[PDB]
């Protein structure tokens, strides 16, 4: 097949990443891949002439022994973001996030029917670690669509709107939406009926060689900031209830405690009980009854970065927000959880990265309450998604943590 | 020499780009006619080749003598051509630890003769590698060559030959999985659990694979004897230590003696137990002249003095057996300072370090500690592709709590409780709730932005109150300033009410060591107090006595 020109976004060139320390038992499961990818013809070693990298994990991918091999794209994909989502776009149903039911489906193995563009191949260079640097490493590169590579879709694109054109005619109210390389499947059928239209859906896949992971977005209901309920209110529990409604405004719209903070007068012992005015109890009311009901004026701007942060509560909890533009959440929410810190931190990571795709077509960038050092050996441990959004590590704030607990 | 058989790496300028053209600088007689003894050589090996007046391009010679010698020597400046060139693959990207070498019954050395020039420069890039010998004075064309052959200089000389040189084995690696080969630079390190014999004869086996090649190695008794000198080590058959450290006795060290001092300590920290650095370190701290002198401090000389202790007799580390498990022990040296030491067997250790990092103003044991493990755990897995069970100076009790509290996500892999004082605590805690029948500092601090002058005090809900004046301080400062009045002035059992999240989340943290003197004063308070609860508020909220302060 004749193959698509692949331009860098101008002025600059490939990503020339450094490649993380692999343990044995990562290199040795990567190196058979790539003996195997190679006879395929998939990829060709490559040589010095070749100054660019990009780095090579080895993960597992829930409920599986074998090891699949994540290529880390992201550099190469912001080099290549005009390509791919200005030039070659896949557009994003509103409609898929109302569907009773969403099906995830690994549809990477398309690629490799593709050949990556010749005069491109040289950016998709990466390297096989060798232990003690013992020898050099295996540099390898790409013939045919690499996955991972948000460019690989864009091509496919229309070589996969055929494979989908009659699945997509006979079931009219089912939405289909690809992203890197997964497939998103909604119906709001019956689970058995939407579970067939899946099976039904692989055979099809199947005859062109592509050959799952069950969400309804439809139930994904708030997580409103919660103002406890409680009978005998202490100075310190009020100082505490104006603090979180106080930091409640500035981020939601008509909040108020001007009698909350009458309350609270002169130096008055924390642990010492002050009954309630039934006026301020209405604050407690009209907040927590707007608290309850979503941001009236936050919306989303496609032609901006989204932002995840995550807190750390205790016992297995975590709690995220999603937001384009600080305290303007656009989504919040709760994860709880063999388990450790790490292991959960990864797991909500992934989970709110698909709902992030299934709601916005992209991925937030995360804002991790980690040692970026710490994150770093250990997430590849973890981590099941074919995907990698971007994050930076941070320290949370005191408040943050119980404005949102 | 040979020049290699083998298949070229095509290299190309970077774009928009031509190849130098340098004017060649008027050279004397004699290095014109040295230049011109050389050159012929140096094509009479192919090395060279000359070439027409229509190569546009041009590279600068020149020739140097030799110290004591009479021996001149050809340099090429390739500068613009390097600036020129595209950037290739990085070489080696980091080189093995011996602490990392499986040991092996017989290992030999092999150092590739002139490298460079025993390898193919791709036919298409010659072309740039132009150079001319200048004629006597103005006059008469220069000679002109280009080369066949890699230059030395030249950007790509030493990743292609490496690359090369990679390709160049993979045969004999092939029909020789059970030999090991290490290639450093222009060096082979072949190592195998061969009988004597058969392993002087698999290295002719590979000196003539080698040869078959282009590359000529050295012959038996040519070639070197163990102990091998590598890279600051000795390389012994069951051992492996760095190479001799001599330390200078010396009436006055200036800021350099120092500086080569700590340099040679850390270096000797891979494998010598407890190397301090701290203390002389410290002499260099905003430090003046290179020459200048520095008058060890008491702690100094007691680092330095510690440390001739260390030496004085020797350590050696021995290698890596992939059948067991790694073991790492870490210890608390002392000012914020860490030692570990990695073995497989109970005191015989692979290798040594240390670990200081101050990672924050203000920090604490518990955080120091595992700041050291995920240090040496990466540290294991580029040594040894495997990460070490840990034996940790902490009770596991006091690990999983503040772990546990802490806000920021946490985790060490497998370790266990090692009673090796000093044991790693927290200094203090924070109560949970509002200690009851114990007064109610409602603290406060503020400062002018212009004047940098600053008040600092609270008032109690018993009435007590107190304010303060600061000379040249902020806001944090006023703040932090503050809560140490409210400690100050209130016995085993205060509840302390801030503004200043700042504070909050740095005791919140709790903090044992700090950058600030201030916050390390806030520190004696809490440990000798005995209960403690702090909670924060919005300023310039009608909040309790906020509106007061
Ligand atoms: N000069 C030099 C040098 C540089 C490097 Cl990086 C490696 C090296 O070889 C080993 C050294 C090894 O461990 C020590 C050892 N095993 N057998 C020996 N015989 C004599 C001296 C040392 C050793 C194991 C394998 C090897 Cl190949 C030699």
């Amino acid at each position: 097949i004749e193959t698509v020109p692949v331009k860098l976004k101008p002025g600059m060139d490939g990503p020339k990443v450094k490649q993380w320390p692999l343990t044995e038992e990562k290199i040795k499961a990567l190196v058979e891949i790539c003996t195997e990818m190679e006879k395929e013809g998939k990829i060709s070693k490559i040589g010095p002439e070749n100054p660019y990298n990009t780095p090579v994990f080895a993960i597992k991918k829930k409920d599986s022994t074998k090891w699949r091999k994540l290529v880390d794209f992201r550099e190469l994909n912001k080099r290549t973001q005009d390509f791919w989502e200005v030039q070659l776009g896949i557009p994003h149903p509103a409609g898929l996030k109302k569907n009773k039911s969403v099906t995830v489906l690994d549809v990477g193995d398309a690629y490799f029917s593709v050949p990556l563009d010749e005069d491109f191949r040289k950016y998709t260079a990466f390297t096989i670690p060798s232990i003690n640097n013992e020898t050099p490493g295996i540099r390898y590169q790409y013939n045919v669509l690499p996955q991972g590579w948000k460019g690989s879709p864009a091509i496919f694109q229309s070589s996969m709107t055929k494979i989908l054109e009659p699945f997509r005619k006979q079931n009219p109210d089912i939405v289909i939406y690809q992203y890197m390389d997964d497939l998103y499947v909604g119906s709001d059928l019956e689970i058995g009926q939407h579970r067939t239209k899946i099976e039904e859906l692989r055979q099809h896949l199947l005859r062109w060689g592509l050959t799952g992971y069950e969400l309804h977005p439809d139930k994904w209901t708030v997580q409103p900031i919660v103002l406890p309920e409680k009978d005998s209110w202490t100075v310190n529990d009020i100082q505490k209830l104006v603090g979180k409604l106080n930091w409640a405004s500035q981020i939601y719209p008509g909040i108020k405690v001007r009698q909350l903070c009458k309350l609270l007068r002169g130096t008055k012992a924390l642990t010492e009980v002050i009954p309630l005015t039934e006026e301020a109890e209405l604050e407690l009311a009209e907040n927590r009854e707007i608290l309850k009901e979503p941001v009236h004026g936050v919306y989303y701007d496609p032609s901006k970065d989204l932002i995840a942060e995550i807190q750390k509560q205790g016992q297995g909890q975590w709690t995220y927000q999603i937001y384009q533009e600080p305290f303007k959440n656009l989504k919040t929410g709760k994860y709880a959880r063999h388990t450790n810190d790490v292991k959960q931190l990864t797991e909500a990571v992934q989970k709110i990265t698909t709902e992030s795709i299934v709601i916005w077509g992209k991925t937030p960038k995360f804002k991790l309450p980690i040692q970026k050092e710490t994150w770093e050996t250990w997430w590849t441990e973890y981590w099941q998604a074919t995907w990698i959004p971007e994050w930076e590590f941070v320290n949370t704030p005191p408040l943050v943590k119980l404005w949102y607990q | 020499s040979p020049i290699s058989p083998i298949e070229t790496v095509p290299v190309k300028l970077k774009p928009g780009m031509d190849g130098p053209k340098v004017k060649q600088w008027p050279l004397t007689e004699e290095k014109i006619k040295a230049l011109v003894e050389i050159c012929t050589e140096m094509e009479k090996e192919g090395k060279i080749s000359k070439i027409g007046p229509e190569n546009p391009y041009n590279t600068p010679v020149f020739a140097i003598k030799k110290k004591d010698s009479t021996k001149w020597r050809k340099l090429v400046d390739f500068r613009e051509l390097n600036k020129r060139t595209q950037d290739f693959w990085e070489v080696q990207l980091g080189i093995p630890h011996p602490a990392g070498l499986k040991k092996n019954k017989s290992v030999t050395v092999l150092d590739v003769g002139d490298a460079y020039f025993s390898v193919p420069l791709d036919e298409d890039f010659r072309k740039y590698t132009a150079f001319t010998i200048p004629s006597i004075n103005n006059e008469t064309p220069g000679i002109r060559y280009q080369y066949n052959v890699l230059p030395q200089g030249w950007k790509g000389s030493p990743a292609i030959f490496q690359s090369s040189m990679t390709k160049i084995l993979e045969p004999f690696r092939k029909q020789n999985p059970d030999i090991v080969i290490y290639q450093y630079m222009d060096d082979l390190y072949v190592g195998s659990d061969l009988e004597i014999g058969q392993h002087r004869t698999k290295i002719e086996e590979l000196r003539q694979h080698l040869l078959r090649w282009g590359l000529t190695t050295p012959d038996k008794k040519h070639q070197k004897e163990p102990p091998f000198l590598w890279m600051g080590y000795e390389l012994h058959p069951d051992k492996w230590t760095v190479q001799p450290i001599v330390l200078p006795e010396k009436d006055s060290w200036t800021v350099n003696d120092i500086q080569k001092l700590v340099g040679k300590l850390n270096w000797a920290s891979q494998i010598y137990p407890g190397i301090k650095v701290r203390q002389l370190c410290k002499l260099l701290r905003g430090t003046k002249a290179l020459t200048e002198v520095i008058p060890l401090t008491e702690e100094a000389e007691l680092e330095l003095a510690e440390n001739r202790e260390i030496l004085k007799e020797p350590v050696h580390g021995v290698y890596y057996d992939p059948s067991k498990d790694l073991i790492a022990e870490i210890q608390k040296q002392g000012q914020g300072q860490w030692t570990y030491q990695i073995y497989q067997e109970p005191f015989k250790n692979l290798k040594t370090g240390k670990y200081a990092r101050m990672r924050g103003a203000h920090t604490n044991d518990v955080k120091q500690l595992t700041e050291a493990v995920q240090k040496i755990t990466t540290e294991s897995i580029v040594i040894w592709g495997k990460t070490p069970k840990f034996k940790l100076p902490i009770q596991k009790e006091t690990w999983e709590t503040w772990w546990t509290e802490y806000w920021q996500a946490t985790w060490i892999p497998e370790w266990e409780f090692v009673n090796t004082p000093p044991l790693v605590k927290l200094w203090y805690q924070l109560e949970k709730e509002p200690i009851v029948g114990a007064e109610t500092f409602y603290v406060d601090g503020a400062a002018n932005r212009e004047t940098k002058l600053g008040k600092a005090g609270y008032v109690t809900n018993r009435g007590r109150q107190k304010v303060v004046t600061l000379t040249d301080t902020t806001n944090q400062k006023t703040e932090l300033q503050a809560i140490y009045l409210a400690l100050q002035d209130s016995g085993l059992e205060v509840n302390i009410v801030t503004d200043s999240q700042y504070a909050l989340g740095i005791i919140q943290a709790q903090p044992d060591q700090s950058e600030s003197e201030l916050v390390n004063q806030i520190i004696e308070q809490l440990i000798k107090k005995e209960k403690v609860y702090l909670a924060w508020v919005p300023a310039h909220k009608g909040i309790g006595g906020n509106e007061q302060v």
